[PDB]
């Protein structure tokens, strides 16, 4: 799971 | 925020970009080169010591293909990353 | 820059960014209806007579079907689009 | 050929 782990990353990149 | 977070966020950032440009073929988007000064310029804009990214440009290029493999289909993942891109994307079109 | 032709140009605007929606999975773009707006805001930056504008929607609707029979693969009118597409999309920020 | 068509409308529009 690299993009669940990617997408996850972004959304904590954007708070 | 402490380094390698700072590092995987911004490699996500990184590989997500390279990912929209060629699996969802987003033409309108730079080379590798202007998408690594963008997240670099990014820290910077958050006070973050962007001389501790050494690895930055590997794991990017190492997640980059991480997404190429997932198996989460590519319709999906550009639906994804299109949406949640945007101000990544804004950023890039000043550097 | 006759009427007919305002028409087609607007609608293939139209029809462009609704297959980056659709088909490029475009996610970050907005409903037909703002889409139309912006076509028509567009027109009105050139002083163009929208009033002649009735089958703008139709057509627009009847050149993305025809975009979706066209045989030409996605991976291609995609990189094609979201190059080109640019400057409307740009638009289409502020409505 | 809606593609070719419209994606030579959208050039003559940006000129």
């Amino acid at each position: 799971r690299t993009f669940r782990q990617v997408q996850s990353s972004i959304s904590d990149f954007y708070d | 925020v402490p380094a390698n977070e700072q590092i995987s966020q911004l490699a996500s950032l990184v590989a997500a970009s390279k990912y929209l440009r060629v699996q969802c073929e987003r033409s309108d988007l730079p080379d590798d080169g202007t998408i690594l000064k963008t997240a670099v310029n990014v820290a910077v804009q958050k006070g973050w010591d962007t001389g501790r990214y050494q690895s930055l440009p590997q794991l990017s290029e190492n997640l980059y293909q991480g997404l190429l493999k997932d198996g989460t289909p590519k319709a999906t993942q550009c639906s994804s990353f299109n949406r949640t891109m945007t101000p990544f994307l804004d950023a890039m079109r000043t550097v």
